[PDB]
């Protein structure tokens, strides 16, 4: 469906375009681990350990931004489409979600440019009401998609091998080999997930880029 | 001049409209001699061809047959929802005359 | 030489500018004989054609008619915002002479 | 007229179907004289060509050869899963006659 | 043979380089008779054309003119950063001879 | 028939392989008379051309030269990693004869 997510970020739109989207800290194979990401503490809304966090409302994203990015004379709130690279952190980490009141939804591998609907500018903490639309966005494509179901994330929760969650439901039924080599398999599962996800986005965007071809004329 | 695919379709004999409102499930193309054609299917099992160019086509259609194969290949890849196809139903599989994409 | 679509449009009789500032809503393509053409619509109902090549076109326009059909398909599939169309309004639907896209 | 790639392949001598259900691992293209061809591979070493156009090809196949090389390039760049290839097995690498993608 | 656009531009009379380092702000294309051309603008107001093919062009340039319009269209649509243009400054708007993309 | 780009390159005395394993850094194309060509570079400074069609080309190479320019532009725009280039090294810049793309 056409639901949107929201994230305050000091990185401006030109940078986001150049970077191919909103990337996790370690990208510039990076560590991908949801439990580590969710527990991460500076100048950024959570974006370490292979994921990029968002809020489920503009109000929430703005409030988070004012906590972390006060003292930035200009920052942005990115409006982001739902798609199956996104996990509801509370649903996946369950009772072990470290900050449940934040109700975060986190994108495994970051948020590709095409998934960004647009952005608001925040000047001196004041949200400017004009939404700037992203030309890289694809509305039919992303409005046909939703976040990933929690069942696709339990196996990627990323708890350490000795963590009790791996012996409890729901995670027991999805534990990587060694969990309950655990961290090695968590990582490789994340890498596989991201590779498969990116294949779909490449297909959509790059196919559109090749829809100019006219065989007969040449 | 017709303003939409349904009215266009009614200008020809042995045609009908199929309403799919769905992306293409499969795309097949061939360079084998006398079978230089494309075939698409939809998840409901519906199968359609772009005909091999032949004496049944006038010269002005040759470029359009090539365009339609370009369009189907890339509609498949972009998962574009196909609204309707106008086809000739005196061929098996039904042969595509026109396509509309919407939604 | 014109530097924009409005001034280009003004050099021709029987033309007008439509200001859309919107992506294309539907794309229709036909290979049917004597109807080798494309039709697009916008969500406001506005409907436009790329004409079947004919006596009204000089030889230099033939390749440009083909380019325009390519442009409309990629604009549709990439959700490109169309700014303006220059069209001939002595045809139904209005016939595309030029397109501008901005942003 | 065949409705699928397997039945199409069966209309020809010296062909076989390869079932891949995988994206292309590498794409190579050449404009070197007498070697104007493409070669693709899959991850464990399966290798296919689109042949240099020659006397073994009728006119209608020459146009489709050019299309097929574009199809393979597009598929490679988009990481599109190739379902099946119909190939002539009397060439090395096996020579592509048709391709299917689903879904 | 030039290694870069600046050295290429310097081989011709009546040319100059524009260093833009920016995406194209607008793209306009026309199929109207005697104005079969494209026009691009940048946000700084700079406007450039691909000239209508004419007697000032040699045969070898015809395919290149068509390619250039393809390149500008896709550059615009993808927001590709244009590094430099080489243009003829004895036309208004200045006429594109070459383009370089980087970043 | 060669089975890969290295084999292909080895069929020609005046070619060599360059191994890049990197995306294209810049893409340049020209429509200027007698320089209807493309140039690419990589971040390490390596510079390659697709030559202007000339007397050294046979007819079968002409379509392949056009395809190569198509390939390089889309590779550039998609940031596709180029594995190897086969080039003629009796030209400056080295002139592309074949490309392989793999991750
Ligand atoms: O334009 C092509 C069409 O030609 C008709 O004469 C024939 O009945 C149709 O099946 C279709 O092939
Ligand atoms: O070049 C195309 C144009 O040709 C004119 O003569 C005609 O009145 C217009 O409707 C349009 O078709
Ligand atoms: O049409 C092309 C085909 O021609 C056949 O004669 C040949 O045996 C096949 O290998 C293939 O090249
Ligand atoms: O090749 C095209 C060029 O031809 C030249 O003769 C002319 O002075 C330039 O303005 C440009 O048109
Ligand atoms: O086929 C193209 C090649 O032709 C050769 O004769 C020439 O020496 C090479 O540099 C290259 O141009
Ligand atoms: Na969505």
């Amino acid at each position: 469906n056409d639901d949107k997510l929201y994230r305050a970020d000091s990185r401006p739109p030109d940078e986001i375009k150049q970077s191919g989207g909103l990337m996790p800290r370690g990208q510039s194979q990076m560590n991908i681990n949801l439990y580590d990401h969710a527990r991460g503490t500076t100048g950024f809304v959570r974006h370490d350990d292979g994921y990029v966090s968002t809020s489920i409302s503009l109000r929430s994203a703005h409030l988070v931004g004012q906590t972390i990015l006060s003292g930035h004379s200009t920052y942005y709130i990115y409006v982001i489409a739902t798609a199956p690279n996104m996990f509801n952190v509370n649903d996946v980490l369950g009772a072990y979600s470290p900050h449940p009141d934040e109700q975060e939804v986190s994108a495994l591998g970051g948020i590709p440019y095409s998934q960004i609907y647009g952005w608001y500018r925040v000047h001196f903490g004041v949200l400017d009401e004009q939404l700037h639309r992203n030309r890289g966005y694809r509305d039919r494509y992303y409005s046909n998609l939703d976040i990933a179901p929690a069942a696709d994330g339990y196996g990627l929760a990323g708890f350490p091998p000795e963590h009790r969650a791996w012996r409890e439901e729901p995670w027991i039924h999805h534990a990587p080999p060694g969990c309950g080599t655990c961290d090695e398999k968590t990582q490789s599962l994340g890498v596989k997930f991201l590779d498969e996800y990116q294949s779909k986005v490449k297909r959509q965007i790059f196919s559109g880029y090749q829809s100019d071809i006219d065989t007969h004329n040449r | 001049t017709p303003q939409n695919i349904t009215d266009l379709c009614a200008e020809y004999h042995n045609t009908q409209i199929h309403t799919l409102n769905d992306k293409i499930f499969s795309y097949t193309e061939s360079l084998a001699g006398k079978r230089e054609m494309a075939i698409i299917t939809f998840k409901n099992g519906a199968t359609f061809q772009v005909e091999v160019p032949g004496s049944q086509h006038i010269d002005s259609q040759k470029k359009a047959i090539e365009r339609m194969k370009d369009t189907l290949r890339i509609a498949y890849l972009t998962e574009a929802k196909v609204e309707k196809l106008c086809v000739w139903n005196n061929k098996t599989p039904h042969a595509i005359a026109a396509i509309s994409m919407a939604n």
